[PDB]
DNA sequence: GGGCTGCGAATACGAGCAGCTACTTGTGAGCGGATA
DNA sequence: TATCCGCTCACAATGCCACACGCGCTGCTCGGCCGTTATTCGCAGCCC
RNA sequence: GCGUGUGGC
C-alpha cells in the first residue's frame, strides 16, 4: 500500500526540503514506488498590510513527510539526500505509518 | 532574571546576547509546536 | 439578541432595560458605551448573542465587524473575528457579516464571531462561489432609471429636468460641475427621493465628506437607507477609510450582483483628504495637488460600471469650481474626463433665484441613445436643438415654465408636438 | 500545452476541468489566479507545456513573456526567461515570442522558457539575422489602403470622407484633430471595421490610454485583433509601460517586415501620463507641461515611417482641444507638425448632428499624390475646389448627400462628371 | 523673591529557525559478561 | 546464580599577568490589536 | 560575555 510515512528534516529549509526530494524521486524516475512531500503545507494565512498585499502564505509545523513504501533500498535513498535530520519512527531503522483517521485530518487541515 | 543573563548592546547592529538565551528561545518554540500540535489532533508519532 | 435593534433606541429606553435586569444608572456613558454596557449585561445571562456589521479586515489578518453608529469606524462595539473564518468563508472589505456571536472575555475587548448567517445579504456558503471586482467585464448602461416621480409638484420637475437634460442609468458614472452657493443639496435630496420612489430595489447609499451634520442629520432621516457621512470636525484620515470601506461595501455588493448607488458631496473635498494623507512624492502640481495623490479618487469615483453577468454601480459625485484656488478647477480639469455624466449648473441662474439652475448644453450624458428609445431620443434632440440657439436664464425659465403645466415628460412630449 | 487556450475560454470550465482533475473549488481566485492554477495542475502531470507571449527585458538582464490579459503587466502567469537564450536568439522587448515551457519549481515563482518555437510569427534563428528599427531608410506611402468597403451602409460612407478628404496609406503618421464630444470613437469604429474588412493582412492593433472600459470591451469584441488597453482606472506608469511595450512590439513587427497600425485615443492622454512620469526639469511652459516631457511621446507618435526593405508602421492618434486648459492646446500646437496625416474635426457639424462631423479644408494628406493616380488625384483636387468656397456645415452636409446615393467612391467621381 | 522640581490635568509585517576527530594518560565508577 | 573480569564512560589538565582580534545571508515559519494609555504641558510646594 | 592567537613570571 501507498503508506504515509512520516519523516522529519532541517527545518527552516523544509520547502527546499521538499524540493530537493521531490527533484531526486524525478530523476530517478521512481514514481511508481514514493509520492509526494506533502506541498498542503501552505497556510495561505498572512499578515495582510495595506497598500502592500505580499503574502507568503506558509504557515504549518513543517515535518516534510513524503508517501512510500517500506522498502531497504528506497530508505537509502531517502536518506542519501541532505535533510535526513531525523527519520521518526518507533523502530530501529523500519519504522510504520499512521492510519488513515490521521489522514483524513490532515485532509480536513488542507480543505480549511 | 534579565539584568543577570548576559544581554548587553554591542558595538553595531549586533549586541552580545547569552547562549543560554538561545536555549530558552529554542525551549520555547518546541513548547508553542508541541501546543499547537496538540491542539489539531496531530498524529502520536510527530508529538512523539 | 441583535445589536442594531439595541443601537437605534433611544437612550433612555436602553437605560429602563437596563435598572430593569439590574444595573447601574445609565445616564453617564457615551449611546456607544451605553449601548455596550446593555450588551454585556444581557449578555451575562448566559443566551444566544448575534451581530451584523460592514468587515474591516486588519494588517495583522484577523478582522473587525465594525457599525453604522460612528460611520464604521474603531469602536468598543466592533465584533472581532479571527482569519480562520476570514480564509474559511473567504470574507473581505466591504462584506456585511451578520451572524451568532458571544461576549469579549476578561482580558479581551471585544465581541468575538461564533455563527456566520448572513454574508452581504446572502448565503455565507454562498459568498466563496463569487467573482472579484476587478475581474467582470464593464458595459453600458441599458436598462433606463427614470427619476421622474410623476406626481409633478413644484420640486418633481427638478428631476425631469434630469430625463431633460442627462438621463441616468445604472452603472453611470454622473458627477455635478457646480459652483459653491447652487442648491447641489436639495437636487441631492430630489435625486434620492426619486430613487426611494421610482426604482426602490437598488441600494440607495449616500456618501457625506466634509459637511454640515445638519445636512447629515437630515438626509439620515428623509431617506430610507444607509447613510454613511464624514463631516468636517474629523481628520482625512477617517474621511479616506470611509472611502475605503463604502467602495469595498459596493465593491461586494456588486460582486453580489446587486444594483449599488453612491452620492458623493463632495468629490474635491475626498480629493483634498488624499491629498492630505498621501505622502509626498516630491512634484505637486497646481493649487497644491501632489502628482500621484489623485490616483485613490481618480479609482473611487470610476468604479462606476454596468456589470455584464448582473448587477450595476453609479457614482453621483459633486465638484466645486470657482472657489478661489486652483485646487479646485484642476480637480475638475482632471476629473472632467473620469466621468461619463455630467450636471453643470449655473451660479448665473442661482443668482436669479430661478431653481433648478442647471445649465443644459454644458451637460449631457455619454452613450445616452442606449437608456431612450429611438422617437424619445430624437425628441431629445429636437429640444436641445430648440434650446441650443437661446440663452442661458431665458432658456432655463422657459424649460421650467413649460414643465409647470404637465406632470410626466411623456406628457411634456406629447404636448410639445 | 497552450496558455492562451486556457486563458481565453471562461472561468466555469476552468473550475469543471479543475475538479476534473481533481482540484480545490475554484469559484474564490481571480480569472489570472484560477488559470495559474489549472496550469499548475495539469503540469504536475508530466507533459510538455508550451507558452507564449511578448518579452519584457528586465533590468538585471533576464527577461520576462507577459500575457495579453492585464495588457502584458508583471502578473504571476509571466514565463521568465533567462539572459542567455536573451543572448542566443538576440530578443529584445515586444519581440512575441512562442514555445515549449515548465512549471516554476519551489523556491521559484514564474514559468521557465526551455524550447523556443517561434519568434514574432517567424523561425526563432531567423530572428538573429535582422536589421534594428532606427536602421531603416523611412519612405512615403505608396501603396494605397483603401479603407471604402464598397457596400455603403449608412456608415461606410464615413469612410469615404476619408478617401475624400484625407487618403490613408501604408507608414503614413495620422492624427485627428477633434474637440471632445464629436464622435471620435465611431470613427475609429469605421475605420477598423475597414481595415479589418478590406486589408486583413496588416496588423491590426489598437490602443487605449485613459478611457472608459465600456469602449475596452467594446472594441476588443468587435474587430478581430489585438487589442491593448489602459483605462484611467490604472496610473500613468503603467500608460507609459504600455506605450513602450507597444511600440516595441510594432519595431519587431516591422523588423520582421510587416505592415502595422496602431490606434490611439489619446494621445494628450499618453503626453500627461508622460507629463506624470518625468522627473523634474525644471522649465515648465503654458499649461502645466515640462521642458523634456514631450520628447517621448514625440518618439511614440513618429515611429511611423515607410519601409524601404519591407513593412510599414502607421500611427493613428487622437488629440483633444477646447478642453478649457492650456495643456491640451499646447499639445496640438506641437503635434500638428509632427504628423503628416490630419483628420480635423468640427463641433460646430456635431451640434447639428450631422455625422460625420469632419472638417474638410483643414484636413489633408501630406505627399498624398504617391497613394492616388493621376486623373483621380485630379478629381481629389476638383472636389476640393468645389468644397472649398463653399461654408462649413452646407458643405459637409451636401457631401454627405452625394455620397447617400451611391456605394463605392470611383462611382461618386463617374457620376460626378 | 525666584529658580528648581514634583504633581496632576488636557489630549491624540516583523520577529524567529534554520542551513550551507583518529600521538592524552591516569583515575575512578558503571555496565555487561564469562565460568564454577 | 555468585565472583570477579573485561568493555565503556565521566573527569582532571597550576595559578597568574600582558597585548591583539573576532561574533555570516536568505528562504521557510509563527504571532497576532485602537484616537482613553501614554505624552506633554500648566501649576504650585520647597530650597537657594 | 567568551573564544583564538602571541608573549612573560
Ligand atoms: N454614424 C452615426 N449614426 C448614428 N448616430 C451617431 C453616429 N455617429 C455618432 N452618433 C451619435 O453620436 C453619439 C456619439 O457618442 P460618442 O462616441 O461619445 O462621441 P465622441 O466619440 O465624438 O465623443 C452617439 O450617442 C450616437 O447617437
Ligand atoms: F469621446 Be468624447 F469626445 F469625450
Ligand atoms: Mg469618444
Amino acid at each position: 500500500k501507498k503508506r504515509w510515512y512520516v519523516v522529519q528534516a532541517f527545518s527552516g529549509f523544509e520547502g527546499r526540503v521538499a524540493t530537493s526530494l521531490r527533484e531526486h524521486i524525478k530523476l530517478h524516475n521512481m514514481e511508481d514506488l514514493f509520492g509526494e512531500v506533502m506541498v498542503p503545507t501552505e497556510e495561505v494565512v498572512e499578515i495582510r498590510g495595506g497598500q502592500r498585499r505580499k503574502s507568503e502564505r506558509k504557515f504549518f509545523p513543517g515535518y516534510v513527510l513524503v508517501q512510500m513504501v517500506m522498502n531497504d533500498a528506497s530508505w537509502h535513498l531517502v536518506r542519501s539526500v541532505p535533510r535526513v535530520m531525523g527519520f521518526i519512527g518507533g523502530t530501529s531503522d523500519r519504522p510504520a505509518p499512521i492510519s488513515d483517521k490521521e489522514v483524513d485530518a490532515i485532509m480536513n487541515r488542507l480543505q480549511q | 532574571p534579565p539584568d543577570l543573563r548576559p544581554l548587553v548592546p554591542l558595538d553595531g547592529g549586533r549586541f552580545a546576547t547569552s547562549d543560554l538565551n538561545d536555549l530558552y528561545r529554542r525551549v520555547i518554540n518546541r513548547n508553542n509546536r508541541l501546543k499547537r500540535l496538540l491542539d489539531l489532533a496531530a498524529p502520536d508519532i510527530i508529538v512523539r | 439578541m441583535n445589536l442594531t435593534e439595541l443601537k437605534n433606541t433611544p437612550v433612555s429606553e436602553l437605560i429602563t432595560l437596563g435598572e430593569n435586569m439590574g444595573l447601574e444608572n445609565l445616564a453617564r456613558m457615551r449611546k456607544q458605551d451605553i449601548i455596550f454596557a446593555i450588551l454585556k449585561q444581557h449578555a451575562k445571562s448566559g443566551e444566544d448573542i448575534f451581530g451584523d456589521g460592514v468587515l474591516e479586515i486588519l494588517q495583522d489578518g484577523f478582522g473587525f465587524l465594525r457599525s453604522a453608529d460612528s460611520s464604521y469606524l474603531a469602536g468598543p462595539d466592533d465584533i472581532y473575528v479571527s482569519p480562520s473564518q476570514i480564509r474559511r468563508f473567504n470574507l473581505r472589505t466591504g462584506d456585511t457579516i451578520s451572524g451568532k456571536i458571544r461576549p469579549p472575555k476578561e482580558g479581551e475587548r471585544y465581541f468575538a464571531l461564533l455563527k456566520v448567517n448572513e454574508v452581504n445579504f446572502d448565503k455565507p456558503e454562498n459568498a466563496r462561489n463569487k467573482i472579484l471586482f476587478e475581474n467582470l467585464t464593464p458595459l453600458h448602461a441599458n436598462s433606463r432609471l427614470r427619476m421622474e416621480r410623476g406626481n409633478g409638484s413644484t420640486e418633481d420637475l427638478t428631476a425631469r429636468v434630469l430625463d431633460l437634460a442627462s438621463p441616468i442609468g445604472r452603472g453611470q458614472r454622473g458627477l455635478i460641475v457646480a459652483p459653491p452657493k447652487a442648491g447641489k443639496t436639495m437636487l441631492l435630496q430630489n435625486i434620492a427621493q426619486s430613487i426611494a420612489y421610482n426604482h426602490p430595489d437598488c441600494v440607495l447609499m449616500v456618501l457625506l465628506i466634509d459637511e454640515r451634520p445638519e445636512e447629515v442629520t437630515e438626509m439620515q432621516r428623509l431617506v430610507k437607507g444607509e447613510v454613511v457621512a464624514s463631516t468636517f470636525d474629523e481628520p482625512a484620515s477617517r474621511h479616506v477609510q470611509v472611502a475605503e470601506m463604502v467602495i469595498e461595501k459596493a465593491k461586494r455588493l456588486v460582486e453580489h450582483k446587486k444594483d449599488v448607488i453612491i452620492l458623493l458631496d463632495s468629490i474635491t473635498r475626498l480629493a483634498r483628504a488624499y491629498n492630505t494623507v498621501v505622502p509626498a512624492s516630491g512634484k505637486v502640481l497646481t493649487g497644491g495637488v501632489d502628482a500621484n495623490a489623485l490616483h485613490r479618487p481618480k479609482r473611487f469615483f470610476g468604479a462606476a460600471r454596468n456589470v455584464e453577468e448582473g448587477g450595476s454601480l453609479t457614482i453621483i459625485a459633486t465638484a466645486l469650481i470657482d472657489t478661489g484656488s486652483k485646487m479646485d478647477e484642476v480637480i475638475y480639469e482632471e476629473f472632467k474626463g473620469t466621468g461619463n455624466m455630467e450636471l453643470h449648473l449655473s451660479r448665473k441662474i442661482a443668482e436669479k433665484r430661478v431653481f433648478p439652475a442647471i445649465d443644459y448644453n454644458r451637460s449631457g450624458t455619454r452613450k445616452e441613445e442606449l437608456l431612450t428609445t429611438q422617437e424619445e431620443l430624437q425628441k431629445m434632440w429636437i429640444l436641445r436643438k430648440i434650446i441650443h440657439p437661446m440663452g442661458e436664464i431665458d432658456a432655463m425659465e422657459f424649460l421650467i415654465n413649460k414643465l409647470a403645466m404637465t406632470k410626466t415628460n411623456d406628457d411634456f412630449f406629447e404636448m410639445m408636438k
